[PDB]
């Protein structure tokens, strides 16, 4: 839920700059939102990943486990 | 003399600025963020009564 929620604001930047694509384009007032909006974007990203990620190989490490261990106790 | 008078034809076009429109101005001001704002609070609502609701 929580990774669902992060990509949805995510995509929701993406639609305000699609949305306003003309004026961070051609307007030089807001030229480093054009230059920065993508760094910002992949570093949003890749915090929605890792987290994902990450809980990912905790869980199947967790699996693992208690099926190696149960077998060595039964 | 006058009557036998003709016109030249004009230019086509001038130049169409790619990305600018009406409703997504390049520039900004005040002045289109209050037609923003009318719509949204929407136009005056005036009531036909003869006394106020309250
Ligand atoms: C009380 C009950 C409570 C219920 C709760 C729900 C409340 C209602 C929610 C309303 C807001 C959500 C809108 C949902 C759609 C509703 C339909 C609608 O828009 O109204 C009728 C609307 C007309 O509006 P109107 O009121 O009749 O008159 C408007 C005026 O004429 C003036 O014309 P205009 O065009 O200037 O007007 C624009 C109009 C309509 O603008 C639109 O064009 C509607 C499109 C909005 C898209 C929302 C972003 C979704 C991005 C795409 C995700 C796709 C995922 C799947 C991908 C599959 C493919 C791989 O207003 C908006 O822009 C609404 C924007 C809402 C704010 C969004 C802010 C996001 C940042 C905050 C994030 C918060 C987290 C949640 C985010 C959730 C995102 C998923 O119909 C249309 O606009 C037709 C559009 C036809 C062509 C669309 C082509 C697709 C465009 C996609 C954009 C792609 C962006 C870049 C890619 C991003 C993906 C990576
Ligand atoms: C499961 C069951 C549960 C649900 C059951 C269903 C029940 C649902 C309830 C719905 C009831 C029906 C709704 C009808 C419309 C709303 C009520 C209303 O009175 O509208 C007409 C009323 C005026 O009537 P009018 O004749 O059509 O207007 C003629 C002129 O244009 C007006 O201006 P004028 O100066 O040219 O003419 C004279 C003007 C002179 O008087 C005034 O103009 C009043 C001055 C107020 C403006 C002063 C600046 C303050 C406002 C700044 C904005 C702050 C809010 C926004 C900022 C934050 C963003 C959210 O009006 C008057 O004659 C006296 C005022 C009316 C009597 C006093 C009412 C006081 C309470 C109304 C405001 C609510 C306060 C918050 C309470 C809620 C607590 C959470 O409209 C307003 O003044 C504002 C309405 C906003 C009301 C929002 C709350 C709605 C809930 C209503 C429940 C009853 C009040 C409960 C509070 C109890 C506290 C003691």
């Amino acid at each position: 839920a929580t990774a669902l929620y992060k990509s949805s604001a995510l995509a929701g930047n993406l639609f305000l700059y699609a949305y306003n694509y003309n004026n961070f384009t051609a307007n030089i007032r807001l030229r480093t939102m054009r230059y920065l909006f993508p760094v910002v974007s992949l570093a949003i990203f890749g915090n929605i990943y890792w987290d994902y990620r990450s809980q990912l190989v905790k869980v199947n490490l967790f699996d693992e486990y208690i099926q190696a261990r149960a077998q060595e106790l039964v | 003399k006058e009557n036998t008078g003709s016109m030249k034809k004009p230019m086509a076009k001038a130049y169409e600025h790619p990305y600018n429109s009406e409703h997504h101005p390049l520039n900004f001001s005040a002045v289109k963020i209050a037609e923003t704002f009318h719509d949204f609070i929407g136009p005056e609502q005036v009531s036909p009564h003869y006394e106020s609701f309250a």
